[PDB]
This record gives structure tokens, C-alpha cells and sequence, in this order.
């Protein structure tokens, strides 16, 4: 059955990481006469928001919108994108100390330093960038460090998350079946796990279709008490992530 | 040419020593393997030896291998094409895996057939009723069809 | 009676509950402290989802039992 080729052939129509788009035209996907509740949504986050960043429904979303954010603050911060290819090498040696497989999870974090590196020494520009996020190939592999990462944060904290899964798993269970593979979308544990082991700061725009808090619902992780403004934003519409920019 | 992820594992194949299972990319076609398993000690495929063939798709590690057994064995996981009932080949393979991974857990499903359920499938409900019958079926097609020139 | 309610994002809170209370009941009530709307709720309690249909005598939650919440933000 070759339904699984058009099936994922819908989603690779597609790229994975769109280039910049006002963000009138997400407000162009919805009209007064068939869909007035998320058309009343974008256009009041288009009030705040000037772009938007189409991410590929592949199940990998979440992900490479995290990941994409991540390079855009270190392409234009270069103490930053230091400290994060730094903290990248201390991945490795948790990986390999949690007992991730050895010479498999190392080739990703391997890949992943020589990508940031090469940003580093000027070696990518900013276009070549967008080029490696759009190989699937390159692409995926330097996602799969994310996912580990991810897993690892969870691993590394395991106690603490462990009452937050459901269906009876332990949490190496739901990394093994949830977090790990690819093709697996991204839900709260994940999402929290993956901000927090990235050390990033993101504002999720939950747009539903329901009457919300004046702007719209929305969730910050972290939160705290402290009032940093978020470095990375996302747009949340049910079951899929793209990546928003605040106007100018 | 090939991805990095190829190359690394192929090189990784061809020298660890895996009790049991020997492992040889196709002299033509660097994705494609030849695996022989050999009937573990202890179980009624000893005396065997069991030909199996891995292909590593255009998207590997990204997706699982495809492995299938080409000797016929009489197993709740195994059909009448040679095809392959594991979680680790379909929904919880993930890129950290590799080939021994894979390699590794069907010698170990040889070890322990009975896998609580009737994954598929006639052979898997003959293999609970009757485990010491079942066993002597698996014990007879190892003779038949395992047993090398 | 107390129950707990343990979040992602750091905090616990305490609710005022009955063992009749539906599992709709507890998110509301939820809802009246944080904002947070039940269907954006899932809640757990030893590792097993609590169902909107059924009550917390369904699952034997007890005085000072602890549930954890997470919001629902699955998205490929």
C-alpha cells in the first residue's frame, strides 16, 4: 500500500522550514463565513505579531520550531551561541553517562557541534542555515539531538516527572516510545523538558477556537516571578506548532 | 555516496564479534545486508541456522530497517513471508538504535517466543494452548527447513 | 476535604472537594484559582488519566491525595 507515501507526501508539500511570511497570511487561511472564530483569533495576535514562520505537520513540529528559534537568537548573539555549544559538550558526557547508546548518541551530538561551530567561525551564513534546516537529512539529525536532550532531562529528573505520565509508563518507558523515536508529536512533558534542558524561554499563543482572556490564551515556560521577556514565541493551533515574531 | 550514519555502522558491523550472529553488507548494494542467526542453545531452534536480510531505507536512522527472515521458522512473530512482528521495527525504534539493537532482539525472541500475546498468529494461540507441542513444531521445521547442505 | 493539585510549572494548590465530585467539578474548580479552562486540563493520579464522566470515589482519592496536572498541548 503506497498510502503512507501520499499520506507523508501531503506533509513534504511543504518545506520543512518556511522563510518569512507576513503575518496577515495566516489570517488569509480563515473567513467571517466558515471558520469566524479562528479568523477572530489571528487577527487580534496580528495586532502583536508581524511574521510567521510555517513549521512542516510532520510530528517533528514542536521540535524543529524550538530548534529553529534556538539558531535565530545564537546566529544574532555570538556570547550565546558560545555558551550553548559549550553546554552542548556537557550533553554528550550526560548522555553517555545516562546510558543513552554510546557511539549513536554521540554521532548526533557530534553533528550538532560542528553545525554550531561552524556558525561560530563565520563557515555558514545565515541562507546556508536555512539550507542545512531544510535537508531532511541534515535536518532530522541535528533534531535528534533535541529529542535527546529531551529525554535526557527527563532521565536525569526522573522522581520528579515520573507522576506526570500517563497509561501506567515509567518515564524511560515514555522516552522510549514517546520522546525518542522521531515522527512523535511533542505534548506538555516533552514541551516543558525540551525548554528547560535547551535553558530557553518561550510563549506558546494557544489559539482555539474559545472565548479566552482578553488576548487570547497563552502559556509561558517557564514561569516565574521573575518578568524576562520570552526569547522564543510559538503559535499553538490544535495539534500543530509554527514559529511567530512580535512586529518589528 | 553515503550518509555518515552508513558508513559508521557498517564499519561497526563488520568488526564487533556478535555470539551468534554474523552480519556482511551485499558486495553490490552498501544499504542491503545478509544476517545469519544462529538457533540458540536451549530452545527448539538449536541446530539451526536462520538467514535473514536488512535493508537500511533512503531515511535511516530516521526510519527502521527493514528486516525479514528468508530461512522459514516456526514462530508466533515470524509469518509464512518471513516478515517480522517486533515493537523495536515499527513503533518504538528510535535513530539511537542501530542494527545490533534490532540483530540483538531477535535472537532474543528466539530465546523467549512467547511474548504473553498472540502477536500474530495461529502459531502465537498454538504457542500458549500447547507450548511443549507448539515447541516440538518449531523443534521438526528447524530439522526441515534450517538445516543447511 | 483537601486535595492537592501538583502543576508542571512549579506550584501545588489545595482544593475544597466531596469524593462525589465529577472529575468536571475538580477542573473548575481549577479553573477558579488559575484560569485555566477543563478542557484544557488532563489530570492524573497514579499514573492513570482521570476521566470527565466519573467521580474521585471512582479512583479511591483520598484527604491530602496529590493529583498532577498538565495542559493540553500535543502538536506535531
Amino acid at each position: 500500500d503506497q498510502q503512507l507515501k501520499t499520506i507523508e507526501d501531503e506533509q513534504k508539500s511543504v518545506p520543512l522550514v518556511a522563510t518569512l511570511a507576513p503575518f496577515s497570511i495566516l489570517c488569509a487561511e480563515y473567513d467571517n463565513e466558515t471558520s469566524a472564530a479562528f479568523l477572530s483569533k489571528a487577527t487580534e495576535l496580528s495586532e502583536v505579531y508581524g511574521e510567521i514562520r510555517y513549521i512542516r505537520g510532520d510530528g517533528n513540529c514542536f521540535y524543529r520550531a524550538i530548534l529553529v528559534g534556538l539558531i535565530e537568537i545564537m546566529l544574532k548573539d555570538r556570547a550565546r551561541l558560545e555558551k550553548f555549544i559549550a553546554s552542548s559538550r556537557d550533553w554528550t558526557r550526560t548522555l553517555v553517562e545516562l546510558g543513552f547508546p554510546d557511539w549513536t548518541c554521540t554521532d548526533f551530538c557530534d553533528f550538532f557541534i560542528e553545525f554550531l561551530e561552524k556558525i561560530h567561525s563565520g563557515v555558514h551564513t545565515e541562507e546556508a542555515v536555512y539550507t542545512i534546516l531544510n535537508d531532511d537529512g541534515s535536518a532530522n539529525y541535528i533534531l535528534m539531538f533535541f529529542r535527546l536532550i529531551t529525554s535526557a532531562f527527563l532521565k536525569q529528573n526522573s522522581e520528579e516527572y515520573a507522576p506526570f505520565i500517563d497509561e501506567g509508563m515509567t518515564v524511560a518507558q515514555y522516552c522510549e516510545q514517546e520522546i525518542e523515536p522521531m515522527w512523535k508529536d511533542a505534548d506538555h512533558l516533552a514541551i516543558n523538558s525540551l525548554i528547560k534542558a535547551a535553558g530557553t524561554r518561550v510563549r506558546i499563543e494557544y489559539m482555539d477556537r474559545t472565548a479566552a482572556p482578553n488576548g487570547g490564551w497563552h502559556y509561558d515556560i517557564p514561569s516565574d516571578d521573575q518578568q524576562i521577556a520570552p526569547e522564543i514565541t510559538l503559535l499553538y493551533r490544535p495539534g500543530h506548532y509554527d514559529v511567530i515574531y512580535k512586529k518589528d | 555516496g553515503l550518509p555518515r550514519r552508513i558508513i559508521k555502522e557498517t564499519q561497526r558491523l563488520l568488526a564487533e564479534p556478535v555470539p551468534g550472529i554474523k552480519a556482511e553488507p551485499d558486495e553490490s548494494n552498501a544499504r542491503y545486508f545478509h544476517v545469519v542467526i544462529a538457533g540458540p542453545q536451549d530452545s527448539p531452534f538449536e541446530g539451526g541456522t536462520f538467514k535473514l536480510e536488512l535493508f537500511l531505507p533512503e531515511e535511516y536512522p530516521m526510519a527502521a530497517p527493514k528486516v525479514r527472515f528468508m530461512t522459514k521458522i516456526y514462530h508466533p512473530n515470524v509469518d509464512k513471508l518471513g516478515r517480522i512482528c517486533l515493537d523495536i521495527l515499527k513503533d518504538k525504534w528510535s535513530p539511537a538504535l542501530q542494527i545490533r539493537t534490532v540483530l540483538l532482539s531477535i535472537q532474543a525472541l528466539l530465546s523467549a517466543p512467547n511474548p504473553d500475546d498472540p502477536l500474530a498468529n495461529d502459531v502465537a494461540e498454538q504457542w500458549k494452548t500447547n507450548e511443549a507441542q507448539a515447541i516440538e513444531t518449531a523443534r521438526a521445521w528447524t530439522r526441515l527447513y534450517a538445516m543447511n547442505n | 476535604m483537601q486535595i492537592f493539585v501538583k502543576t508542571l510549572t512549579g506550584k501545588t494548590i489545595t482544593l475544597e472537594v466531596e469524593p462525589s465530585d465529577t472529575i468536571e467539578n475538580v477542573k473548575a474548580k481549577i479553573q477558579d484559582k488559575e484560569g485555566i479552562p477543563p478542557d484544557q486540563q488532563r489530570l492524573i493520579f497514579a499514573g492513570k488519566q482521570l476521566e470527565d464522566g466519573r467521580t474521585l470515589s471512582d479512583y479511591n482519592i483520598q484527604k491530602e491525595s496529590t493529583l498532577h496536572l498538565v495542559l493540553r498541548l500535543r502538536g506535531g
